């Protein structure tokens, strides 16, 4: 294959001449170190390869070699438990032959070469075999890895290894074209797996946090944001939507960052236990790592590599979510990137394809029918971190035009320690009158018109803000002084959660219907009793008002004599009172 | 009246100025660059009448 | 020992040699004329045809007739020993104070190595810089990368100063007691003039300090590729003390406003397009490859702390160079002008300050276990009674009610007696003794933050023993 | 007809690929670039000249070499087929069927471009439509022969007004007695840089009122190839010109998030190096706005018409 | 050429009470009407262009929609002229280059109008001239200096667009032609900003 | 603009009487300079000079508006030298109006950008200051002789 | 070259209130003195010359108007030196360069009166050294880099502007001689935005 010498080094710039033959955005190792770039740029007998690592130390005359493929990501069992950086080198390994540091040009595979895993072949020779199609089983943890041909390979099988232990080195299935069938394969990041059709997203994504999933769903392959400053809670709830969501496998993505934030997460996710299981979280997630000081490419290419390892597991039916965090550094890097090829800036100095980019990560989310006829859906999070709350710059606007879901959090939440700290009047969701007619048949016949009624609730009193400043919350009429008490209680029984605590970390939906419908019948009952000319003082005294504080934390199992008994307390106190 | 007043019609426009003028540093930044994307152009393109 | 004799093009801060494809991209490289001085030069580029290098100094007297180019070394080293300890340095390695030069154990790139992210550790240990602004409520922690952002005429150097000279752990605080520590300071001084240079070498040297400290001073008249080496030939050491004899150093960076200039000027000298207000669009990472070299590695003992300075330009935080910093360090420190003019020495703002993890360094078993309420009820009514004081001028000291009044006298006693402690240095048990002094002033029960347990504990000393040492 | 070949490939960096000795190259031409693999990509001359020709590439340069890629000429003037079975399908936005059916037979072949208006040929629009919006019909009315952009939000629902206006649009004869019975409208729909989330309900809706056996999609999805985005809304326009002009229909054309159509403008104007506008933007264009808006009207001695209805989300 | 430029002394009637009261205009004067889109620029044309004092009137469609150029068609031929018995349009001369026409042509446009109107004037009429917009010729320019390589000043517009400017102005005036008559030329000029 | 320069160029004089200088006045000459000025204007200012009977003491160099612009390069120049002539040859008081300094920087900006020279600000180009210095610096008087030159530009803020 | 220097520890008089008394500069320090045209810099910067305790005054003229020089010619030697009694002109040396002369002689000038002042320093004297404007030496490097081709920085500036301006500045301070006497180079400089 294609090899030349480095005729001109100027910074990570590199000109190879005798390059006649090689490829656009191919991976040639550069020197005699074995440092690796991208080809940019071709013209006549030279090649424009941009090092990744820095080439301090490089002579005229080292050798240059293509490896004739783009980048790509290898695809197999043993992905799972892992640690990688933005180009999937796993770091574990990385540190048991070299130290502290990482040293330049290293050579180590992203998936291990000498692991036997017991292999159950589900084909028999003389059997057609087309692309998307399943090979056999693997087992690996609590799940079956399936063994998937590549999309592009179709034959008819010739033979087939018999069940035993094997490296995914070892071909298990060779074809009548003489193609040999591995346990892995490999596919470039810059381009989307294919499918057979894209479905609607008719069934909603559950988050387990109560206002998320109650005011402002996200449905199964959909997208959403969730933009905010320091101390906001955006981490926390990330690690929650990991651990109680009914995905199957979460896929972490996360950007250049601080090196601490980093070690944060590093350190505290091997110690969280997954719910189902009660083993360890660290079991069924795949996680990507990379810090500010790591080279600019890594850091750009990050994302893509995450969403093609979900693309991957969502291809063998199972439901994965995927979470990239502070997507703004990354855009960062692709700003850096796009001013060393002397691109015209646009904007804040972004360059012009920003949109075409953000849009192109987005899309690959969604409900499909898979090509060997299995259902899977990717769902995707991601995160942005304006410079200083300005919602005007150009990486905010342009996800708000493609996600489906906007969670603005605030700070002035987090400073009374009201968590989650989202704004509900700068929040919303498109996923609301797609996902009713699931909604009135799994939950309950009056859920999508009970909504409303906490939506206009919690809006009144924004109408009333404008007195209560003025004028102290006692010296309020009764017929107002009733509004603001009960959407006080609503935003301190039902918006609050405590993610730190055993039973509120996690509501059920018809925990959720039954405190509305209970908070209901408190406002109706209230203002009927109000129209008897009562003293609203003697409401807030009543008994139910404890009982509607205790709904939070009684069991999933435990709830519905719960409610039953709410229900009936509270509807012999107001008639009881005169 | 004078919380309504300075709320309602000194801060939206001070905001609105506020955008003006950053845009239009920013355009003249634009400019400005343009005219060393050609001027570099032009020196590579002289250095090679002859090598 | 090969020199290279043809020249064939001089034009301010470059010059290109012919036939001299065996020079490495990045070498250091002498530079000699007719009259026999030398200067030295950088590497640039490479190529078939000619090599660039852009020259130290002034290039008065260069001709192209008796000028020759030898190389020095391909890759720039740093020899690093423990005698470096009390030694003065002129920015890249050259010594300035007279005495003979160290003999190296090693020599080391410059350029440092990316550190591993699974092979650090979380931040766990405190370190007592003995301001109270700094100590109670901005704490440092062992591994973190606290910036301080000033003015112009701000004392940013006496701060630096005085950090340098009191900083300290504090072993009998932690634990069972532990077990003593090595301590050692590592200084940066890039772009300063004559008068800061003079400052500095009486201050390390009047007190005891210079001892234990490593000093790179880098002078405003230098060339400015000196300027790029200096921070990460102090790193180099930095690193190679921290994780290969235990120590526990301190860097301090004086002024990032220069650096970035210079980077700004190197860049506009080699013909790169600049980015957002004409600075380099590679300013992020640059930054990054020098902020994240500090942190706590597992299975080591040692640990590297930053405290960069810099200078905001015109007070304006959106500048590239308080933004791009923002991103990556943990938390700031900012000094107050205000508070300057009014003679408030050290002039810290504590309302604007932050540190990022505070968390993970208080707490008991490593500090007293009153310090995060403490630090938390301070805030509160420091942020009251800042308001209280422009609501006086309006509405007049009687219409307000009595709490108010209080408020309003403990701002006013927390800016003499908290803030303004002058050259004096305070133990992190002092700082507690007169913030709880401080709080005693307000009536209990409206301290909100703080639990029963050490209101009960602390609550009623007089202010009298600091108004002895104001 | 004999087809040519050029194997010069000199130079590739971005979309733009020089190719040596293509000296009967026409300018605006439309060639099919195949590389080694023998994928085929699609491309446009730009410029033209002794030395050299300038092609750029609607899709990525992943692939390409300059010892394997050969470039061969199509057609000297961009052009599709158009036909009067075209009603009721689906199309990838460069001309390729999606829904799965056999090709159309052409009748003819028009300019993509298409060509002026003569200002003596055109006559003055005059017949009221009945939206059923209250705010649109007595204070904002629309005639047919009209373009009536919607200035849209980041998360307004333009697209359901967009929906219910194709709906319930209806002439209303009666009112001036100049006709009778209900013909109804055609409409050509094309989306730029759409998501599958508003193409799902765009199609649900299509398919709940029944008007999409007489309907023309053109579907460029926000993973498509950028350069494809240009081209979209000018084949959708020759098919409305086509349509109204030459069978008597009345169409009614609905291009969505031109904004997406502005961006893609702008890409390949940084990438040609041209002199930018006010925010970045190509100086030109208001001029390329125009080739696209003014191709709609009515014509004198012809019963047809054309009516867009444009969508635009103000950044 | 002609013999002598004189002083306006006599007005330019409009028809608008605002325009002929507080701001008025002399013959053989000039004006500018900038405005943004919506504000009102064409109706104010076409009304001068109807209801004017002039004996001849051109009008300049540089660079607009076709629509308004067929309203004139249509409207013109049925309206009486002011100031005699036939109709409007025997007394209007339209040139017509609208936008989706090629660029270039754009810039002949104007120069073809105002050679018109000058060679109206030396026959002792007076002649109102009004370019529908000027900025599309602006953006010709700078597209064809654009395609020239030159190098823009400001907003990639060329450096000599003031002197075309001020050359495109200059034409207006009373003359004493060279016949020893009397005529004048008063542009009215659109600006799109 | 126009009017107040031709009003100051009307009732300037001088007041030996309180000065003590004792020399009896005489009226000043005037130099015209005119680039890129419309016809109103300069009907205005002839007529102005007509009436004032100034014009048999003025030189006159005139640029209209329809004049090509590189002459614009020139006017200046000459003016201030048939200036400096009469006035440190002949001792005559010289009185100079310059009508618009912006369409001689325009003019200058034209010649600056066919260069391909470095632009200042707003795509002036660099040496703009110098080229101006050399216009303006040119007035003042001379130590032993009777003459003078007085300068009164005239420019438009944009 | 010099012996040592020494940390700045006396006062330099200037006679105003205001800078005197609350900005105070040193015997051997720098000082900065910018703002728009009309500001009062020149006015400022000449009554520092005249009433300043400093033995030798130098003033540099880089770009200004020449009638600034000609008041100083004509007014100094009728003025009283302070500290001897003499005339005011006895102790000060004008370097000038007007606005109208040729403009690479604006470097030249600066380096000059530095010299200069660093000479008069090595005799036991303490210099003022007063700059009128230090852009117009940034100006005339703007315009020199035009002709050399290369590429500027920001405002067109040349790079290496900011060393220049470092090392022009890095010769004041308070020294030991080379004889053994102690002098001082007090530099003021104006700066014009
Ligand atoms: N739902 C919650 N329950 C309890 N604490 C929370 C919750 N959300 C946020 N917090 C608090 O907010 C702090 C900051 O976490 P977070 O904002 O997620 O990360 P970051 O500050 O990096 O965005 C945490 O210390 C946590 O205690
Ligand atoms: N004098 C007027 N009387 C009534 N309506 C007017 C008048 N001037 C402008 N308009 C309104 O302005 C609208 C369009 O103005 P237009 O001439 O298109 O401005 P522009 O050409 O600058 O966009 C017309 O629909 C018309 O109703
Ligand atoms: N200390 C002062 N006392 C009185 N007038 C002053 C003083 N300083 C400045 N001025 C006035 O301000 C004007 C500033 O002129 P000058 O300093 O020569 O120009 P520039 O500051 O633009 O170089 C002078 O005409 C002078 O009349
Ligand atoms: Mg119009
Ligand atoms: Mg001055």
């Amino acid at each position: 294959m294609i090899q030349g010498v480095i005729q001109k080094i100027a910074g990570p710039a590199v000109i190879a001449k005798g390059m006649l033959g090689a490829r656009m955005y191919d991976i040639c190792k550069v020197g005699e170190e074995g440092l690796v770039g991208e080809i940019i740029r071709l013209d006549g007998d030279t090649a424009f390869v941009q090092v990744y690592e820095d080439t301090s130390g490089l002579k005229v005359g080292e050798p240059v070699v293509s490896t004739g493929l783009p980048l790509a990501v290898e695809l197999g069992p043993g992905m799972l438990n892992g640690i990688y950086d933005g180009i999937q080198r796993p770091l574990e390994r990385i540190r048991e032959k070299t130290g502290i540091y990482i040293t330049r040009g290293v050579v180590v595979h992203a998936l291990d070469r000498e692991k036997k895993w017991a292999w159950t072949p589900m084909v028999k020779p003389g059997d057609e075999v087309r692309g998307g199609m399943v090979l056999g089983t693997v087992p690996e943890f609590g799940f079956t890895h399936k063994i998937l041909v590549p999309p592009d390979v179709r034959g008819r099988v010739k033979e087939v290894k018999p069940a035993g232990e094997y490296t995914v080195e070892e071909p298990v299935v060779v074809l009548e074209d003489g193609t040999e069938l591995k346990m892995y394969h490999t596919w470039p990041v810059r381009r989307a797996r294919p499918v057979q059709r894209k479905l609607d997203p008719n069934t909603p994504f559950l988050t387990g946090m109560r206002i998320l999933d109650v005011l402002f769903p996200v449905a199964m392959g959909g997208t959403a944001a969730i933009p905010g400053p320091f101390g906001s809670g955006k981490t926390v709830t990330q690690q929650s939507l990991a651990k109680w969501s009914n995905a199957d496998v979460v896929v972490y993505v996360g950007c250049g960052e601080r090196g601490n934030e980093m070690t944060d997460v590093l350190v505290e996710f091997p110690e969280l236990t997954d719910p189902k299981t009660g083993g360890p979280l660290m079991h069924r997630t795949v996680l990507i790592a990379n810090t500010s000081n790591m080279p600019v490419a890594a850091r750009e290419a990050s994302i893509y590599v995450g969403v093609t390892i979900a693309e991957y597991f969502r291809d063998q039916g199972f439901s994965v979510a995927l979470m990239a965090d502070s997507t703004s550094r990354w855009a960062e890097a692709l700003r850096e990137i796009s001013s060393r090829l002397e691109e015209m800036p646009a904007e804040e100095g972004y360059p012009p394809y920003l949109a075409a980019r953000l849009a192109a990560f987005y899309e690959r989310a969604g409900k499909v029918i898979t090509l060997g006829g299995e259902e899977g859906a990717v769902t995707i999070v991601g995160a942005v971190s304006p410079p200083g709350g300005d919602m005007s710059e150009p990486v905010t606007q342009s996800t708000l035009r493609i996600v489906g879901a906007f969670w603005r959090l605030d700070a002035s939440l987090a400073f009374r320690r009201h968590f989650p700290a989202i704004n509900w009047n700068g929040s919303y969701s498109l996923f609301t009158s797609a996902l009713d007619p699931w909604y009135r048949e799994n939950v309950a016949e009056d859920y999508p018109e009970l909504r409303d009624a906490i939506s206009e609730l919690l809006q009144r009193e924004a109408g009333l803000q404008e007195i209560v400043q003025l004028v102290g919350p006692d010296a309020l009429q009764d017929a107002e002084r009733l509004v603001i008490e009960v959407g006080r209680i609503i935003r301190e029984d039902f918006l609050q959660q405590n993610a730190y605590h055993e039973v509120d970390a996690y509501c059920s939906m018809k925990k959720a219907y039954g405190i509305m419908k209970m908070i209901l019948a408190f406002y109706k009952e209230a203002e009927a009793a109000i129209k008897r000319g009562v003293s609203i003082d003697e409401i807030l005294q009543l008994p139910v008002l404890e009982r509607i504080g205790r709904a939070r934390y009684v069991s999933e199992e435990e709830f519905p004599a719960y409610f039953e008994e709410a229900m009936k307390e509270i509807q012999g106190a107001f008639k009881a009172l005169a | 009246r004078r919380v309504n007043a300075l709320e309602q019609v000194v801060i939206p426009g001070i905001r609105a100025q506020i955008r003006f003028i950053q845009q239009v540093l920013e355009q003249r930044e634009r400019e400005d660059t343009f005219r060393l994307k050609r001027i570099k152009g032009k020196i590579e393109a002289r250095e090679a009448e002859e090598e | 020992k090969k020199e290279y004799t043809g020249i064939t093009y001089i034009s301010g801060p470059l010059l290109f040699v012919e036939n001299a494809k065996d020079l490495a991209y990045g070498a250091i490289v002498d530079i000699k004329d007719g009259t026999g001085r030398v200067r030295g030069g950088q590497v640039i580029e490479v190529s078939e045809e000619y090599a660039v290098i852009q020259v130290f100094e002034e290039t008065t007297g260069l001709d192209l007739a008796t000028t020759s180019v030898s190389l020095v070394e391909d890759v720039a080293r740093l020899g690093v020993s423990k005698e470096m300890l009390g030694r003065r340095f002129n920015g890249i390695g050259k010594p300035i104070d007279g005495l003979p030069p160290i003999t190296p154990e090693k020599r080391l790139p410059i350029t440092g190595l990316p550190l591993n992210p699974v092979a650090r550790r979380k931040p766990e240990q405190f370190i007592q810089t003995g301001i109270s602004t700094i100590d109670v409520m901005n704490t440092l922690v062992r591994g973190q990368k606290l910036p301080i952002f000033s003015g112009s005429g701000l004392p940013a150097n006496e701060i630096a100063a005085q950090i340098a000279r009191q900083a300290t752990v504090r072993p009998d605080l932690s634990g069972e007691g532990e077990k003593e520590e090595p301590f050692a300071v590592v200084f940066a001084a890039m772009g300063i003039t004559q008068r800061e240079l003079s400052y500095f070498i009486q201050e390390f040297e009047r007190t005891g300090a210079l001892s234990r400290s490593v000093l790179f001073l880098n002078k405003a008249d230098d060339p400015t590729i000196e300027r790029i080496l200096t921070p990460r030939m102090a790193l180099t050491v930095a690193e190679y003390l921290a994780f290969e004899h235990d120590y526990h150093v301190l860097v301090i960076l004086t002024d990032m406003t220069n650096y970035c200039e210079a980077l700004r000027e190197i860049g506009a000298a080699r013909e790169e397009i600049p980015g957002r207000r004409g600075y380099p669009g590679y300013m992020y990472t640059d930054l990054a490859t020098i902020y994240e070299r500090a942190g706590v590695v597992e299975g080591k003992k040692g640990s590297v702390t930053q405290i960069p300075i810099l200078s905001m330009p015109d007070d304006d935080r959106t500048h590239p160079i308080p933004d791009l910093t923002g991103y990556i360090t943990e938390g700031q420190i900012q000094l107050s002008r205000e508070l300057h003019r009014k003679g408030i020495y050290p002039p810290i703002d504590p309302l604007p300050s932050l540190s990022r993890l505070m968390n993970n360094g208080v707490g008991k078993g490593k500090t007293r276990e009153d310090h995060k309420q403490v630090s938390d009820q301070l805030y509160s009514a420091y942020a009251n009674g800042v308001d209280i004081r422009k609501l006086v001028a309006i509405i007049g000291e009687d219409a307000l009610t009595e709490n108010d009044r209080r408020y309003l006298q403990f701002a006013d006693a927390f800016e003499r007696f908290f803030i303004n402690q002058g050259q004096q240095n305070r133990s992190i048990e002092e700082s507690l003794q007169i913030a709880w002094a401080l709080l005693s002033m307000l009536p209990q029960g409206e301290l909100k933050r703080i639990s029963k347990d050490h209101i009960g504990k602390y609550y009623g000393q007089k202010l009298e023993e600091i108004w002895g040492a104001p | 007809l004999l087809k040519k070949e050029y194997t010069g490939i000199t130079y590739i960096s971005g979309p733009l690929l020089f190719v040596e000795n293509a000296k009967d190259l026409a300018y605006g031409a439309i060639v099919d670039i195949k590389d080694g693999t023998g994928r085929v990509r699609g491309g446009q001359v730009i410029e033209v000249s002794e030395e050299y020709a300038v092609i750029q590439v609607f899709e990525e340069t992943t692939g390409l070499d300059l010892a394997t890629t050969s470039v061969s000429l199509v057609e000297d003037v961009a052009r599709l087929g158009v036909s009067k079975e075209m009603l009721g399908r689906r199309f990838n936005g460069i001309g390729k069927p999606i829904d799965g059916l056999p090709p159309i037979t052409p009748e003819k072949r028009l300019p993509i471009t298409g060509l002026p208006l003569n200002p003596v040929a055109r006559r003055k629009p005059e017949q009221f439509i009945q939206t059923g919006i209250s705010t649109i019909d007595v204070m904002n009315t629309l005639v047919r022969g009209q373009k009536l952009p919607i200035f849209s939000g980041s998360g307004l629902p333009a697209n359901e007004i967009a929906a219910q206006i194709a709906r319930q649009a209806t002439v209303r004869p009666d009112l001036s007695g100049e006709g009778e019975k209900e013909e109804p409208f055609a409409v050509v729909f094309a989306a730029m840089g759409i998501t599958q989330r508003e193409l799902s309900y765009f199609i649900q809706e299509f398919e709940r009122t029944g008007a999409l056996s007489r309907s023309v999609l053109f579907l460029n999805k926000a993973d498509d190839p950028t350069i494809e985005r240009i081209l979209t809304p000018r084949m959708a326009l020759t098919v409305a010109e086509y349509l109204a002009f030459e069978h008597d229909y009345h169409v009614l054309v609905i291009l969505t998030d031109m904004t997406n159509y502005c961006e893609a403008l702008r890409e390949i104007g940084a990438a040609r190096e041209e002199i930018p506008g006010r925010r970045g933007y190509p100086g030109y264009m208001y001029t390329d706005l125009a080739t696209i808006y003014e191709r709609a009207g009515v014509v004198e001695g012809k019963k047809g018409s054309v009516t867009q209805i444009p969508i635009l989300s103000m950044p």
